[PDB]
DNA sequence: GAAGCCACATCCTCT
DNA sequence: AGAGGATGTGGCTTC
């Protein structure tokens, strides 16, 4: 069971999900015993590699992001704008397809995020589980 | 071979864990993150934790592969604190194509002190 | 007791001192010269008799069993949080590593003129 | 007052 | 001699 029967109504019911919809607040949480500037480098460098981690700060939900379809070009966003990031990447949330999205500050390392159901893989992924 | 719990996920179990811990300390039973559904031998599984006092708690050994559907994480351990009275929000993750998350809520508190009798 | 060592380093009497304020008010009183003294390199120190500075900080801190062996102990958990270092390869020999010289509002150089260090 | 955070104090294993 | 891991203890603060 990779996912749950009711996946579509899962993501518009469950507060877990409803509260991760809005432009959260988002951030990296990789390496903080670190240099800010050493974690600057390794932060875009890991994206360039198509990799991440960020959290919400706000429910402190932490999440490993991979950028990457079910180095690439859409889903790690560079040129959207000067210093900013717009990240994407899918995956399987508690029995839900969803698609993490959002950009971060390469300074600041941190910036704005959420999610969104993912009816293309929710779809596909039902079949498979019949 | 123990004692199982699901997790937030419907496709995934994981061993019980103390309600609370001191930080930087071995945990009393290794975790242990049992998949449902068949998983390949080798997929790398990870944890995370963090809540609204600490959005992202160091840890200590988070990662282990999977093994006939269990990962067994090789001395655990919590170093970031969660807060007077609060716990930590777990985040599984196995990554496979594409990877699969498995959320905890409330799994652990984890204090300097840990557990101590009254004084 | 030419300078108020341990209310220089932070020590108010808010709780026990600790141990690296109390080193401090040691290496500040010329009477602790023959069991505790600076070397004359910065802020470096030698316990020249390490069981009789362990004997006073037990006393100071009510604890009758402490000893040396417990004592260090206690320095080498200071070489992390960078408040007093190891010199290696020295009998005894440690190293205050924070600003002591803002704390202190002397130099070690006058400091040790101060307490006339040969 | 309980429950946190601190700075050790004790005890040990290894080089 | 010295490094550093594991875990208990009393002082003090914050909830």
């Amino acid at each position: 069971p990779r996912v749950v029967p009711d996946q579509r109504s899962k993501f518009e019911n469950e507060e877990f999900f409803r509260k991760l919809s809005r432009e959260c607040e988002i951030k990296y949480t990789g390496f903080r015993d670190r240099p800010h500037e050493e974690r600057q480098t390794r932060f875009q460098n890991a994206c360039r590699d198509g990799r991440s981690e960020i959290a919400f700060v706000a429910t402190g939900t932490n999440l490993s992001l991979q950028f990457f379809p079910a180095p690439s070009r859409e889903y790690v966003d560079l040129e959207r704008e000067a210093g900013k990031v717009y990240l994407k990447a899918p995956m399987i949330l508690n029995g839900v397809c969803v698609i993490w999205k959002g950009w971060i500050d390469l300074h600041r390392l941190d910036g704005m995020g959420c999610l969104e159901f993912d009816e293309e893989r929710a779809q596909q992924e039902d079949a498979l589980a019949q | 071979m123990g004692e199982l719990v699901r997790t937030d996920s419907p496709n995934f179990l994981c061993s019980v864990l103390p309600t609370h811990w001191r930080c930087n300390k071995t945990l009393p039973i290794a975790f242990k993150v049992v998949a449902k559904g068949d998983v390949p031998d080798g997929t790398l599984v990870t944890v995370m934790a963090g809540n609204d006092e600490n959005y992202s708690a160091e840890l200590r050994n988070a990662t282990a592969a999977m093994k006939n559907q269990v990962a067994r994480f090789n001395d655990l351990r919590f170093v970031g604190r969660s807060g007077r009275g609060k716990s930590f929000t777990l985040t599984i993750t196995v990554f496979t194509n594409p990877p699969q998350v498995a959320t905890y809520h409330r799994a652990i508190k984890i204090t300097v002190d840990g557990p101590r009798e009254p004084r | 007791p030419v300078i108020p060592a341990a209310a220089l380093a932070g020590y108010t009497g808010s709780g026990p001192i600790q141990l690296w304020q109390f080193l401090l008010e040691l290496l500040t009183d010329k009477s602790c010269q023959s069991f505790i003294s600076w070397t004359g390199d910065g802020w470096e120190f030698k316990l020249s008799d390490p069981d009789e500075v362990a004997r006073r900080w037990g006393k100071r801190k009510n604890k009758p069993k402490m000893n040396y062996e417990k004592l260090s102990r206690g320095l080498r958990y200071y070489y992390d949080k960078n408040i007093i270092h190891k010199t290696a390869g020295k009998r005894y020999v440690y190293r205050f590593v924070c600003d002591l010289q803002s704390l202190l509002g002397y130099t070690p150089e006058e400091l040790h003129a101060m307490l006339d260090v040969k």
